[PDB]
């Protein structure tokens, strides 16, 4: 099925990556600026960037691995919870509560929309029209995704929809027959 | 006879040194003078590898025309230039 994540290992890897990103961004901020600056103001007039790159990188993947472990599956919801944690880190820079709540809701919704589609900026090679079976089916095959048939099996639609509303395992007229 | 062995790694070290003297110089002519030094270290490497013809083409057009072109421009033009000070370049 799946495999649980090392929360501490992935978190400390991302902590090192966030450290390196903070260092290269502070090095970029020194040189792309004006006025009197030297070697020591790398972390003095840094704008607080290394805290951003560190805290987001820890909180996202820690919340992601923790949510994927306690739910015991992998889908787009884990990216929602992890993006909510990232919005909590990015919302605390502006020390105001309704700002903070808005960052947590909206960045979490944007990261959940990213995670639900496949959590990829690129495409999946397989499982898309050019590289997947499409069109009609040829015989009594299990209708996969991307495919069309003319009549679904009733035992499949009763499993999917339910046994309630109007849908029944026998159509209503031959259920009421004279013998 | 194995004094005559390290000849390539020598010119590699000399090219490192020569670009350090390109980008750290006072006058704008001192930089192009180390640049024609860099072209001739290159042409020595190109003879060294087994290409005697190219080295002389590099002398003909790279310490040939475009050298004279740059020396010429730096003569008949004024160009302000600061020095490599620590207070303006340690931030990089
Ligand atoms: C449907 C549309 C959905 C999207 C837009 C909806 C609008 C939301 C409101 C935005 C807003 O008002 O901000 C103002 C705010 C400017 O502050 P201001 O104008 O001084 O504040 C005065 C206001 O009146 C604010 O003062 P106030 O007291 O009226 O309100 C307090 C607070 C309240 O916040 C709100 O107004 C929204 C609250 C919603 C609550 C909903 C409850 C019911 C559900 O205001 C905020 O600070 C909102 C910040 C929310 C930021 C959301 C960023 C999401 C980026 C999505 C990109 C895609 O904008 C910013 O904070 C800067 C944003 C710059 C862009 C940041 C981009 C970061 C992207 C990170 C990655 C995201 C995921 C990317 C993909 C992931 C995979 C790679
Ligand atoms: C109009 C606005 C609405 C926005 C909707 C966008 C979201 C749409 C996403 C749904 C969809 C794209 C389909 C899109 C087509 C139309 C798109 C329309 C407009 C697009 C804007 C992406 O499906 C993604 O869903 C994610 C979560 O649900 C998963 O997250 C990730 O999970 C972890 C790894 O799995 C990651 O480790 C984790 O990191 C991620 O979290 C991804 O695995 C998954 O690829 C589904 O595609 C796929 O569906 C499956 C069946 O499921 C099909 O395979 C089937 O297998 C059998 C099963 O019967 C049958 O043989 C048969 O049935 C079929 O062979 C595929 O062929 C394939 O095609
Ligand atoms: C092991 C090593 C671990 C570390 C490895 C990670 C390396 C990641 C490096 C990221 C560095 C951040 C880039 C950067 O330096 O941005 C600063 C620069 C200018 O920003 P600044 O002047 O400070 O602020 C002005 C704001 N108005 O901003 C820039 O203009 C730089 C241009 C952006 C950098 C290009 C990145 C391409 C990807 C963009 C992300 C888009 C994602 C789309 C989703
Ligand atoms: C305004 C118009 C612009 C749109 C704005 C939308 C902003 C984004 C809202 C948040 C969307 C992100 C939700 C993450 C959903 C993660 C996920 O995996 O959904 C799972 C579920 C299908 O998952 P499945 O693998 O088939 O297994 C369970 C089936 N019951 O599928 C679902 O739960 C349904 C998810 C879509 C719900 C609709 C949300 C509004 C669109």
């Amino acid at each position: 099925h799946f495999h649980p994540y090392n929360t501490l290992g992935l978190a400390t890897q991302s902590a090192m990556v966030g450290l390196g990103a903070g260092v290269v961004a502070a090095a970029a901020r020194n040189s792309l600026a004006t006025g009197p600056r030297n070697i020591l103001t790398t972390f003095s007039k840094s704008g607080g960037v290394v805290t951003i790159f560190t805290g987001a990188s820890i909180a996202y993947v820690f919340t992601y691995c923790s949510a994927a472990n306690l739910r015991e599956r992998k889908d787009g919801w884990n990216h929602m919870w992890a993006g909510a944690a990232t919005g909590a880190v990015l919302g605390a820079r502006t020390k105001l509560v309704p700002a903070f709540i808005g960052w947590t809701v909206l960045c979490g919704a944007a990261c959940g929309l990213f995670g639900w589609t496949g959590a990829r900026f690129n495409a999946d090679r397989k499982a898309s029209l050019e590289q997947s079976p499409k069109g009609f089916v040829q015989e009594d095959a299990h209708q996969t995704f991307w495919e069309v048939v003319h009549r679904r099996p009733l035992s499949l639609t009763v499993e999917q929809l339910g046994e309630g509303r109007g849908i029944n395992a026998v159509p209503i007229a031959t259920a009421t027959e004279a013998p | 006879m194995y004094l005559t062995y390290y000849f390539i790694e020598i010119t590699i070290f000399l090219a490192i040194l020569c670009t350090i003297f390109i980008i750290s110089a006072k006058n704008p002519m001192v930089s192009i003078l180390y640049m024609i030094a860099l072209f001739v270290i290159a042409a020595m490497y190109l003879y060294l590898i087994g290409l005697g013809i190219f080295s002389l083409l590099y002398i003909m057009i790279y310490i040939g025309a475009i050298a004279v072109l740059f020396l010429f421009i730096i003569t008949l033009l004024d160009i302000n230039s600061t020095e490599l000070s620590v207070k303006s370049n340690i931030r990089d």
